[PDB]
Parts: structure tokens; C-alpha cells; sequence
């Protein structure tokens, strides 16, 4: 019932600013402190500050004074954070979270990923992973999609628009020479493939791309 | 600021066993210590607040203890669903501070990988690139070694290795090793082999193909 819905991923150049949102529902927005938390890989969790939307009172961890700015708009039931003078150290997942009453951070947003870089957005290239011509058969088969050369994060992969979730294995992205790659594999019954359409759906929010790759037997 | 230190950054334990995750404060924080669990999708959940009080839908297996400077979250009998990263949090007053987290893995019965090898697709080849993928499926423990041989010779350059998160249901891992070459490099050789070395066997699991398709 209580929900905190944060805005989508952002790519930003060094020295610029970003403003992210946290829309609250299922409670009286103006009667609870909204806090912001920074998660940078290898830096645990860091408290930035909080705001009480009822009277606009704010507090900050000293280092974020003049760096992050917290606002709230009552009519929109939405809390905002604006972070200026962006550096690579500002690349992180940022969470909004509600405090109280007589409990601490009981409700969390899903997090907003910020990537600070001078590199422009690059959509992934997608290639099928298909068993070789001279491969040993069997009741099951493993198929996949190679997702290559994208920037920034993230990429999500689904199979058959989400209908195929069992036997799915998607490895973590790896960063190499400025670009990301990952791979997703699925093991399905030998009577489902090549009998049915097996598609991997590759989404890259930053480029607003929604790609499909049909997995088809090799050319005889 | 109050420095929050967690006992260890990673922990591995068997199902049914008692698990303790520790946290220490640089000053006395009384009972103002909270525990959060983060899942691999980044979702954060409050489990324990005010040192020892359980929160919403938190199983009775969880308990909390504290002296004011030293704290721990205890799971009485580890369950499959307990996988994740656990963070402590002091909220005595601003500025709030957090522990750096303890990643909890399930210790599982040893499982050998199932290995698959994937030649480059015609689609990639026609565009000038060639990736060869070795996929190692559903193994435990996580530690695993992949060796590439091209025409019998070891290659280490242009290889990218990556793992899945531990399987939320059966606690296994999977991983892929991707060998990147140009089409011209790829067409200059015939045999493509990956050898998977895992503690489950002293002999490597070997998968190969010949570019000649024979
Ligand atoms: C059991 O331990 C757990 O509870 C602790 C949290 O408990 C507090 O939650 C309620 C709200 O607390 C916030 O609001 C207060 C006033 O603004 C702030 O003290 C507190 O904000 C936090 O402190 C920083 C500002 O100093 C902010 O950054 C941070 O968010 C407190 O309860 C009071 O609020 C509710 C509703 O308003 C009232 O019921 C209660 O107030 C009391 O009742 C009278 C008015 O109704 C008033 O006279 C009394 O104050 C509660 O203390 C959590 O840390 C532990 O895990």
C-alpha cells in the first residue's frame, strides 16, 4: 500500500547536475520524513539527508551541503534530489526511503542509477547463441543471447516476453575498454526448440531500445 | 561520525545452521541499531529495528542482540530465502551511518557444471567479429576455472568471465567465458576448446568444436 516510486536511470556529463524524483503513495506525504541514501559499489551505504514535506525542513550530512539539494512538492506527493557538479564519484544507486513512526527506514524506493561519464549512449549489439552443427543431442537444449558493446548500464534480458523464466541464467555485466557486455542463457526441452519461437528480449533504458533476437538452428 | 563496521564482508553457511552477522559502532549507540536485507535486484527491506524488534513479515528465525557498541543479527536455522546482503544502520541522530554490508551465501552440496560451447553466429561473422562462448551450468562451489585452447594453444587474451548470482531456489551458480576474436583471426584457426576445472573432478570437462564443422 505504501509505495515509493523513483525515476529511471540517468546518464550525465561531468560538471552537470541531475534531478531525480521519488513519488509517494498510500500514506500522507506531508507527515513523514523522506531520506536519501547513496550506494556506490565498495562504499556500502551513505546517508545524504532528509526532508519533512509538511514544513519543508531539511537536514544534511555535512559533506552534501551545497552538493545535493532536497525538495518536495506536496501537490505531486513527490520528493526530489538535485545533485550538482557531478564527478565519477557521484556514479551510484540512490534510494529514497521513509522514516517513522516508531520504526526507522520501513519503506524504500527501488533506487535510481546515476552514471556520470563523458561517453555517449551506445545501444547493444545482440547475437544468438546456437549449438554447433556437430553437437551431441539430448532431451534438453541450451540456447542464449550475447549482448555486446553497450553503454551505460543497465540491460535487462527476458525470454519470450517474460513467459520463459524457468532455466534462465543471465550472468553479470562486465566492463571492458569503456563498454559493457553480458550473456543470457536458457535451457528448454528439445520438443520446444526449434519447434517454437524462442526469442530473447533485450532492453537498454538509456538508449530507449527494445530489441528481439529469434533463436534459430544454424544453416545446413 | 559514528563508524559502523561489519565483522565480515561475506559469509557462507549451510541450510538449517545458525548464522550470525556482526556489527560494531565506534561509540555507544544504545539500542539505535537497525538491520536491512538487500536482494540482488537491489530491493531493500527492514528486518530488525531498535536492536531486537522484528519488522513486517520477518520470520521468527531472526533475532537481534546488542551491547551498545557490539551488535549481531542471528538466524536460528538458515533457509533458502535468506540469501542477500545484510547492512547495519545507526539512527541515534543525524548524520545516520551504515555498515558496509555482509553478503550471505548458501553453502550447498558440491555440484559439477554442465558445459556447453557455442561457435560464433553467422550474424556476428558477417559483421566482422567472432565470439566463442563456453557456458558452465549449475555448479557449486562458485570457484571455477576456464581454459581456452585455439588450435591446441592456450589463449588468455580477449577472454571475459562472468557469473550469475547464486540461484535463489537451489543455490547453484552458472558462468560464461567469452572469447572475442575478429572474423579473420577466427577463420585462421580450426579447433576451439574450453576446459572447465572444478573441485568436483580432478579431470577437466572438455568441450570442443572444429570450424570445419567436422
Ligand atoms: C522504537 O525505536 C524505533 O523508533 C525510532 C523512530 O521513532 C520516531 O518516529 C517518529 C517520527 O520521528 C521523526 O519525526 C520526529 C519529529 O520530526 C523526529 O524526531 C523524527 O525524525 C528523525 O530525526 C531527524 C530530525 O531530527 C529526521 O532526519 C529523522 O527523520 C517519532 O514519533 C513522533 O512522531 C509521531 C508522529 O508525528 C508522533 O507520534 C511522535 O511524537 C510524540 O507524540 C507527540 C506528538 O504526537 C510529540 O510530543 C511526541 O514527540 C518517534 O520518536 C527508530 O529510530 C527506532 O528504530
Amino acid at each position: 500500500e505504501v509505495q515509493l516510486q523513483q525515476s529511471g536511470t540517468v546518464l550525465a556529463r561531468p560538471g552537470t547536475s541531475v534531478k531525480m524524483s521519488c513519488k509517494a503513495s498510500g500514506y500522507s506525504f506531508t507527515n513523514y520524513w523522506m531520506h536519501w541514501v547513496k550506494q556506490r559499489p565498495g562504499q556500502g551505504l551513505e546517508w545524504i539527508g532528509s526532508i519533512y514535506p509538511g514544513n519543508s525542513d531539511t537536514n544534511y550530512k555535512q559533506k552534501f551541503k551545497g552538493k545535493a539539494k532536497l525538495t518536495a512538492v506536496t501537490s505531486a506527493s513527490t520528493a526530489y534530489m538535485e545533485v550538482n557538479s557531478l564527478t565519477n564519484e557521484d556514479s551510484a544507486v540512490y534510494y529514497c526511503t521513509r522514516f517513522g513512526n516508531y520504526v526507522p527506514f520501513a519503506y524504500w524506493g527501488q533506487g535510481t542509477l546515476v552514471t556520470v561519464s563523458a561517453a555517449t549512449t551506445t545501444a547493444p549489439s545482440v547475437y544468438p547463441l546456437v549449438p554447433g552443427c556437430s553437437d551431441t543431442s539430448g532431451s534438453s537444449v541450451t540456447l542464449g543471447c550475447l549482448v555486446k558493446g553497450y553503454f551505460p548500464e543497465p540491460v535487462t534480458v527476458k525470454w519470450n516476453y517474460g513467459a520463459l523464466s524457468s532455466g534462465v541464467r543471465t550472468v553479470s555485466s562486465v566492463l571492458q575498454s569503456g563498454f559493457y557486455s553480458l550473456s543470457s542463457l536458457v535451457t528448454v526441452p528439445s520438443s520446444t526448440w526449434p519447434s517454437q519461437t524462442v526469442i530473447c528480449n533485450v532492453a537498454h533504458p538509456a538508449s530507449k531500445t527494445e530489441l528481439i533476437k529469434r533463436i534459430e538452428p544454424r544453416i545446413p | 561520525d559514528i563508524q559502523m563496521t561489519q565483522t565480515t564482508s561475506s559469509l557462507s553457511a549451510s541450510l538449517g545452521d545458525r548464522v550470525t552477522i556482526g556489527c560494531r559502532a565506534s561509540q555507544d549507540i544504545g539500542s539505535y541499531l537497525n538491520w536491512y536485507q538487500q536482494k540482488p535486484d537491489g530491493a531493500v527491506r527492514l528486518l530488525i529495528y531498535y536492536t531486537s524488534r522484528l519488522h513486517s513479515g520477518v520470520p521468527s528465525r531472526f533475532s537481534g542482540s546488542g551491547s551498545g557498541t557490539h551488535f549481531s543479527l542471528t538466524i536460528s536455522n538458515l533457509e533458502q530465502e535468506d540469501i542477500g546482503t545484510y547492512f547495519c544502520h545507526q539512527d541515534t541522530k543525524p548524520p545516520y551511518t551504515f555498515g558496509s554490508g555482509t553478503k550471505l551465501e548458501i553453502k550447498r552440496a558440491d555440484a559439477a557444471p554442465t558445459v556447453s560451447i557455442f561457435p560464433p553466429s553467422s550474424e556476428q561473422l558477417t559483421s566482422g567479429g567472432a565470439s566463442v562462448v563456453c557456458f558452465l551450468n549449475n555448479f557449486y562451489p562458485k570457484d571455477i576455472n576456464v581454459k581456452w585452447k585455439i588450435d591446441g594453444s592456450e589463449r588468455q587474451n580477449g577472454v571475459l568471465n562472468s557469473w550469475t548470482d547464486q540461484d535463489s531456489k537451489d543455490s547453484t551458480y552458472s558462468m560464461s567465458s567469452t572469447l572475442t576474436l575478429t572474423k579473420d583471426e577466427y577463420e585462421r584457426h580450426n579447433s576451439y576448446t574450453c576446459e572447465a576445472t572444478h573441485k568436483t573432478s580432478t579431470s577437466p570437462i572438455v568441450k570442443s568444436f572444429n570450424r570445419n564443422e567436422c
